[PDB]
């Protein structure tokens, strides 16, 4: 997903090694996207600024 | 044109032989390799997640 998100091939990420692939971690509820972002257009005229 | 012309490459030749055969009547013996680690780590900042 890291890799999916980032498309600029300048950034390498870590290679894993075979131990590390099947451990497990937590990830969010929900991803934090472009949609939401757009739904704070109202007020971000006021973030821009500042 | 005579046989001192070849007097660079008779050294040359000379120089060739002498490593050579030198190297054959050098004693070798095997040494123990002590550098054996695991020490070669990569940094970086964290992909941390947001949410």
């Amino acid at each position: 997903r890291i890799t999916e998100m980032v498309n600029d091939r300048r950034i390498m990420i870590q290679k894993l090694t075979l131990a590390e692939k099947p451990q497990v971690m937590r990830h969010v509820t929900t991803e934090i996207n472009n949609d939401l972002f757009f739904k704070m257009s109202p007020v971000a005229q006021l973030y821009i600024y500042h | 044109m005579a046989s001192t012309t070849r007097l660079v490459n008779d050294r040359k030749q000379l120089e060739q032989q002498v490593k050579d055969d030198a190297r054959i009547l050098a004693d070798a013996r095997g040494l123990n390799i002590t550098t054996v680690a695991n020490d070669s780590a990569t940094g970086g900042q964290a992909i941390r997640n947001v949410g």
